[PDB]
RNA sequence: AUAGGUUUGGUCCUAGCCUUUCUAUUAGCUCUUAGUAAGAUUACACAUGCAAGCAUCCCCGUUCCAGUGAGUUCACCCUCUAAAUCA
């Protein structure tokens, strides 16, 4: 791809991009739907960020983890 | 030529030419490639027949037209295959050419297929430790209440049509850029008659 | 021949057959032995057999002989908490000494099991890759799947080449 | 509510530990305040146009 | 109150177990192989009891009988219904969860279809999909041919009864519609060519004596076991049925005449035993036989 | 590489041969290569029906759920399989999409009907 | 394993930040438009056509 | 390597060279079809066209992808801790 050094192409000097047709009915519509869609998935990511934190620290400083490091010192002493 | 043992591949290993030309050795006992230096080109090559012209040395296969490579001849078959190992011998171990040794590669997979050939099949161990099906995967899953009732399972499935008032929003917001509204979409696939 | 007397010692088999995984925390181990005397016999035979086995399987332990120095031989481990745990060695065989060790700073049959097992989780049957890293490196491989276009060609309405021909 | 799998997921995982309940898993939306597109950002964090003039 | 014994019960596992005899010629029968130079060790007499003690030991691993499975029930359940997406896919989407440390029958397979149903995938399609992304040697995801009527009919005219059972147990699950079907019909064929030695000594005799004692047609393995002088086995397999069917005519029998020994053939073949006259006649040759080799 | 930013995504790495596409699922840098290096192999989607009909998708769901919360984001193609096998809900632009093709599909008949009937 | 220095590339690396300081543009040069053809002199990049307005 | 040819009038030993095997480029001569893969000798010089935009202005992106192999132990592990993603 082009970088910013390179040259813009004349053919493109006069280009202007014109935006879409608005469907007013389907515009609200769809709006809505990202709203919700994106409120459901942000909880969903939120879940996952918790399990992923919580495994972490039992790994770390859980229950099972410290017995296991006592009972390799007692075997070792 | 013409065999007649095509239909029957089979009886020609039991005739009296057969063991007359063979005997008890496998077809291909005799047979030695001509080639340079000792250690042997590691393909043989690639047909024995070429526009229907049988080349100088042909191989044990094409060499007599009455051997037919077939998954019932299954005698012609085993001669192709180690009796201690099962494993079939590569093509420059007979002299086949490669034709052949695709054709009877193919056969004798298809003769194992059948039942025709027998070949070593290995005792496994089960797949699964245990052999319950109770978990809800393979069970049934208690319906959601959506699912009873038979509505979408998020309320943001189905068309709901938008006020009047944030209808006019967005023709304010897109004026001369607009399409024709669209009304609640159809309740079903259409489909062409 | 190999050269060498017991050129068995040299050979991946035999190094690969030491028992002795040490913990993580020993660091340092100091071998103390007698080039002459009866009483030293093991040790002579476990610095002649068994280090090569124990650095084979512990190759970031640091492993230094002396010959010589006291009466006695002896081995000292130094662990990483600064705890040094001397084992005397005379009179003991080699098998001994070995056994010896494995016992008190050897990892365990079961410890060793387990870090196998995360291991092979490392590797997905499911994966698809080149060889060196998964089992089969496209889809194409699984039968019934759409075979692979090399070996067997794809029709032609599947075809970019005559998909936008029936079109235009 | 859940979606289909992630629900059918969870549900199992309790009958598997052995916990008898009929309740349904819902995700709490409550803390996910969801903000219009057109909210004021930080301009504090934007960044600024370079210098090369035309 | 009175439960009847099951397949894995310890008491009917010793008497399939003993029924099936150990012979160590035929379970480490030489593989047709790729071969390595054999090795040889220098054993006493001493050592070379405890090496053939290890391979009984050995042996009756490779013995272990597979479990008997009632055959599963079809998998019909509905996740949802997204009636939306109907029309706008034409073929379905199976979805398989490939989670490593997950028994495969805990894993979630589910499809969706054109219609918009997702439901969970069937026993076919949940065996199928296992196989493609944890692929188990000697499995096929497309059935072999050789399970078809005409195919298994030429295994069997070889008596390659074995062969068949060893290729069922890899292809197929042990609650599968097509190992119960395949297994039944192996043991069907045995029982009506008298070829119930092909199956001693390996691990699907105990189940072929399950169908037969659940199925009362156990006079076919009665009269070879008597045949080879096997009665300890007979016997075995007449008290057997006894404790399936309790409420039968021969167990009552038993029971009334306190039938010990070769007492139970008799009143089980007089009573229940179909062919209750061959039985005897059999029977009766054995029994004078015996008494002459006494003398 | 070391790249300035970016951030990991669970994206689509396109396999296979001419004509022959098959997907490998992977969460992979944001700016590396399409098919170049990749994180972890989370699933495959092969896009041709079998001879089953089946289009097969594989999800490693365990590990999915390890990377998005791990702060992965999410293509599109992967966030609308996702909503396909419910493990998200659908995906706004396919229930919009479906009910464009309605709307399309109901139009269709109209002309095909005025034809039969007005001739 | 000794890097040998790149003078330069400092130098010019600090002069680089220094001038972006004092030749900064200002918000009177960065955001101005020509009202009839709708572009900023500064860049001579148009404005979307949905602002125009 | 399962080896082979070659020192001499001849034998044995040692020894180099070469042969037979498998790949990749180039040359000569020759050449029907289909699918697929791969594809400047040169970090020498380059005509022409195109390869970065998006967007209610601000920002963001153009630091990526793509290319090359000139230079060359900057690539790996550990420790520590920026920037970045998790609104
Ligand atoms: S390698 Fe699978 S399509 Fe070619
Ligand atoms: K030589
Ligand atoms: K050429
Ligand atoms: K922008
Ligand atoms: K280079
Ligand atoms: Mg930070
Ligand atoms: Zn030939």
């Amino acid at each position: 791809r082009k970088t910013r050094h390179d040259p813009l192409a004349k053919s493109k000097i006069e280009r202007v991009n014109m935006p879409p047709a608005v469907d007013p009915a389907e515009f609200f519509v769809l709006m809505e739907r990202y709203q919700h869609y994106r409120q459901t998935v942000r909880a969903l990511r939120m879940e996952f960020v918790s399990e992923v934190q919580r495994k972490v620290h039992e790994a770390r400083a859980g229950v099972l983890a410290e017995r296991k490091a006592l009972k390799d010192a007692a075997e070792h002493r | 030529p013409i065999s007649p043992y095509k239909d029957e591949p089979w009886k020609y290993l039991e005739s009296e030419e057969y063991q007359e030309r063979y005997g008890s050795r496998p077809v291909w006992a005799d047979y030695r490639r001509n080639h340079k230096g000792g250690v042997p080109p590691q393909r043989t090559r690639k047909t024995c027949i070429r526009r229907n012209k049988v080349v100088g040395n042909p191989c044990p296969i094409c060499r007599d037209h009455k051997l037919h490579v077939d998954f019932r001849n299954v005698k012609l078959l085993e001669q192709f295959v180690c009796a201690h190992t099962g494993i079939i011998f590569y093509a420059p171990y007979t002299g086949v050419c490669v034709k052949q040794h695709k054709r009877l590669t193919q056969a004798i997979q298809k003769a194992r297929d059948h039942g025709l050939l027998i070949y070593h099949i290995p005792q496994v161990e089960p797949r699964d430790l245990d052999f319950s099906t109770s978990h809800g995967a393979v069970s049934a899953t208690p319906p959601a209440p959506t699912l009873v009732s038979g509505d979408p399972w998020y309320p943001w499935y189905n068309w709901k049509q938008p006020p009047e008032r944030e209808l006019s929003r967005l023709r304010r917001l897109y004026q001369g850029h607009l399409q024709e509204e669209s009304g609640p979409p159809p309740e079903s696939m259409p489909k062409m008659p | 021949p190999m050269k060498g007397r017991f050129p068995i010692r040299r050979t991946l088999q035999y190094l690969s057959q030491g028992n002795v995984v040490f913990k993580d925390s020993v660091k340092v181990m100091t071998v103390n032995y007698n080039t002459h005397g009866e009483l030293g016999e093991g040790a002579r035979k476990f610095v002649f057999f068994n280090i090569p086995q124990i650095q084979y399987k512990n190759p970031w332990v640091q492993i230094m002989m002396f010959k010589n120095m006291t009466p006695s031989p002896f081995l000292r481990f130094y662990l990483d908490s600064g705890e040094q745990v001397l084992v005397d060695v005379e009179t003991k065989s080699n098998k001994e000494i070995m056994e010896h060790i494995r016992k008190i700073l050897g990892k365990n049959e079961e410890t060793l099991r387990e870090e196998e097992e995360e291991k092979k989780q490392l590797s997905h049957p499911a994966n698809f890759g080149p060889r060196k890293y998964c089992l089969r490196e496209c889809i194409c491989e699984v039968e019934g799947q759409v075979p692979c276009p090399s070996l067997v060609p794809l029709p032609k309405e599947m075809r970019g080449k005559y998909k936008a021909a029936l079109k235009a | 509510p859940y979606p289909p799998l992630l629900r059918a997921m969870i549900i199992a995982e309790r009958q598997k530990n052995g916990d008898t309940s009929t309740e349904e898993p819902m995700l709490n939306v409550q803390r996910i305040r969801m903000e219009p597109w057109d909210y004021p950002a930080k301009q504090e964090d934007k960044g600024r146009a370079k210098g090369t003039p035309v | 109150e009175t439960k009847k014994p099951t397949f894995m019960d310890e008491e009917v596992q010793s008497i399939l177990t003993k029924m099936t005899g150990l012979n160590l010629q035929k379970t480490f029968k030489p593989a047709i192989q790729e071969l390595k130079p054999p090795t040889y060790k220098l054993m006493t007499q001493a050592q070379l009891e405890e090496a053939t003690r290890q391979a009984v030991e050995a042996a009756k691993v490779r013995l272990k009988m597979p479990p008997v499975l009632e055959e599963r029930v079809p998998i019909n359940d509905v996740l949802a219904e997204d009636k939306i997406l109907e029309g706008t896919e034409t073929t379905k989407y199976v979805f398989t969860d490939i989670s490593y440390s997950i028994p495969h029958r805990e894993r979630f397979i589910v499809v969706r279809e054109p219609s918009g149903t997702l439901r969970k995938a069937s026993w076919e399609e949940r065996d199928r999909m296992i196989q493609v992304y944890f692929p188990k040697e000697g499995r096929k995801i497309l059935t072999p041919i050789i399970f078809k009527e005409e195919n298994l009919r030429t295994m069997y005219s070889q008596d390659r009864h074995v062969d068949v059972l060893n290729l069922c147990f890899a292809q197929f699950e042990p609650d599968s519609t097509e190992y119960i079907k395949v297994h039944h019909k192996t043991y069907e064929d045995i029982d009506k060519r008298g070829k119930y030695d092909l199956l001693r000594s390996t691990r699907y005799f105990g189940g072929m004596v399950w169908y037969f004692v659940n199925n009362k047609k156990i006079d076919g393995l009665l009269i070879d076991q008597i045949q080879r002088d096997l009665i300890d086995d007979a016997t075995n397999l007449v008290q057997l049925y006894h404790v399936l069917h309790p409420d039968g005519q021969s167990a009552q029998g038993a029971k009334d005449q306190a039938a010990e020994g070769i007492n139970l053939i008799k009143v089980f073949a007089k009573t229940e035993a179909q062919k209750g006259a061959y039985i005897e006649l059999t029977l009766q040759t054995y029994q004078e036989a015996l008494s002459r080799h006494s003398a | 590489k070391a790249y300035r930013g970016g951030h990991l995504t669970i994206r689509l790495a396109l396999g296979g041969c001419t004509n022959r596409p098959f997907y490998r699922i992977v969460a992979a840098h944001n700016k590396c290569p399409r098919d170049g290096r990749f994180v972890e192999q989370l699933g495959s989607y092969d896009p041709l029906p079998n001879s089953h009909g089946e289009k097969l998708v594989a999800l490693n769901l365990d590990r999915i759920r390890h990377w998005i919360g791990c702060g992965a984001h999410l293509s599109k193609p992967m966030e609308k399989l996702l909503g396909l096998a419910g493990f998200f809900p659908l995906h706004p632009m396919m229930i919009t999409n479906a009910e464009r093709l309605r709307r399309k599909r109901a139009r269709e008949v109209l002309l095909a009907s005025q034809k039969t009937d007005a001739e | 394993k000794k890097v040998r220095p790149r003078l330069i590339a400092e130098l010019a690396r600090r002069v680089r930040a220094l001038r972006e300081q004092l030749n900064r543009p200002r918000d009177s040069q960065l955001y101005a438009v020509d009202y009839e053809t709708l572009t900023r002199p500064f860049s001579g990049r148009r404005l979307p056509v949905r602002a125009w307005a």
